[PDB]
């Protein structure tokens, strides 16, 4: 199976940006199509993120789901070619991303918007008179960290701590990321969708594990129990006034691990990828689509 | 336990919002003939 | 292509207990030729008991099901997604397998001394989809209810708790299981952190429920059901408290959704297999990595 599409330029380059691009030769970009050839428009993420000051992270999401996925290998002038990422390939992708993470051992990584800025992750094209930027590839646990850091963020923003919530921490450098104000009508159907999620959480949540933890913030104290400052919140005593029963339980929780799942799907959006055997010395990692 | 919502359109389902479930009322013209009709009874009230 | 790993390390009773197990499966610690035999399944992680840690092992590192076994050699195949293989079902608690049913891999919740074999050696238990989302649930409403009455015996009673919770039921096959009766407080046991990540994400989910509901409702109308999902809930729930420190609620729902994203993927079953033809007859079961 022969994968690899070359993207001519209509114009020529310049040798700053050849040399801009060239450092950024094995990170992953998308493309329109998933043709032979292809024109330099539709190549990026720069469609949807247009040279604006309003961003909209979700439909930079629901552009990544819909469009395919390639690895920028050669560059030239005129002429770019690419490496397509179909299901069923196995690939090497290097950490060719400048706000390092980590990569973990077999873990699974995790595509995503630019979340540390337009000018961060991006090469400016003046001959083409178009921009290519280049879509933040990060493991998935600091994924949905920065993913629930823009949603907490996103409600929030009729509260106000900021920096606090503003900036993601990881070990090896605790970076800031771009906030916007408002993700239009996408933004708020995904909260519209995780609004019924949790308000149907606590309708059918169960009252017994409530009155375990109420019991045992006063018997016992951990760090799954210091949040609470010991003191049992409110709703705690004005539910577990009533009893406790194991078939209703039991009826709930047939509902309640029904209901996580989607909820665990509802995260999943932008393509996943899942590595192993990644060597810490060569920065690349055996990779394949999930 | 009801809800509100400002439009939809056309469905097949009965209990379903549309422009077509919405009942086309004008409080101005109801209110008038009433108060008109009003003066109709009163008057209707003293012939006997 | 070529698909063997063969690890190194018996006896005759050696021979006898690891050819009863000549189609079940096991996790490793590297895709390559040769292995030691620290890197076979589930030793480091299985000797203080804990789900969450078990299930990210089992998850993260490949699995394999084994062949033969020698007077030395343990020669083992390790499954890829490409291409499909065969597995049976010679697990010490034993659950009738079925046609097209989707086959999950947990960590030995019913005992070490169940699923092992000392020469170590620890097998993950291997049984389907619908079986293990409902041991799932009735183990961790066990912990709960277990430990409310070793905080107070007066909530529920030990034989209420143990008519639903000392079996399961699926197409008829009525199953048991073995429940630690003794589990000991301050954790300490198997499933002793899940119950108390479950309990955590049900006490703050009020919390983040009315954060939510009322940050979405002064975004006046993306949606009806931000709004229709209002009435569903009980209204005590509703009005709780509405005022609290910024920062303390922003942690609360910081943590509860960290804690609501890992337990969602944990009860997502984890490496799914999919089998085909199962056939009681023979004891296999065509399957593949799903």
């Amino acid at each position: 199976m022969d994968l690899k599409v070359v993207v001519s330029l209509s114009s020529r380059l310049y040798t700053d940006e050849i040399a801009k691009m060239q450092q950024r030769i094995g990170c992953i970009l998308p493309l329109a199509s998933t043709h032979g050839t292809q024109n330099v428009q539709g190549l990026g993420l720069g469609q949807v993120y247009s040279l604006e000051t309003v961003p909209d992270y979700v439909s930079m999401y629901n552009y990544l789901s819909d469009c395919t996925l390639a690895v920028l290998d050669e560059v030239s002038v005129d002429s770019l070619i690419l490496t397509k990422i179909v299901p069923g390939q196995t690939y090497a992708i290097k950490n060719k991303y400048q706000p390092f993470f980590q990569w973990h051992g077999t873990g699974s990584l995790s595509v995503m918007p630019p979340v540390f800025g337009r000018e961060h992750a991006t090469v400016k094209l003046e001959s083409n008179d178009v921009d290519i930027v280049f879509p933040m590839v990060l493991p998935t646990p600091i994924a949905e960290e920065v993913l629930q850091k823009i949603l907490l963020f996103n409600v929030y923003s009729r509260v106000v701590v900021h920096m606090h919530l503003g900036s993601v921490s990881y070990l090896g450098h605790h970076y800031e990321l771009a906030l916007p104000e408002v993700p239009g009508p996408l933004g708020l159907a995904l909260l519209d969708n995780l609004s019924l999620y949790f308000c149907i959480m606590v309708t059918l949540l169960p009252r017994a594990s409530m009155r375990l933890v109420r019991g045992l913030i006063r018997h016992e104290h951990h760090d799954l129990l210091n949040l609470f400052q010991e003191m049992v919140p409110d709703e705690i005593a004005r539910i577990d006034l009533d009893d406790l029963s194991v078939a209703d339980d039991l009826s709930r929780m047939r509902v309640m691990m029904t209901y996580l799942q989607s909820l665990a799907s509802l995260f999943n959006l932008g393509p996943r990828l899942a590595t192993a055997a990644y060597s810490q010395e060569t920065l690349t990692a055996t990779c394949w689509l999930r | 336990d009801p809800a509100r919502l400002p439009r939809d359109t056309g469905p097949e389902l009965m209990w379903a919002p549309s422009l077509r479930n919405s009942l086309r009322v004008s409080p101005e013209a109801l209110e008038l003939a009433e108060r008109e009709a009003e003066r109709a009874r009163s008057e209707r009230w003293d012939r006997c």
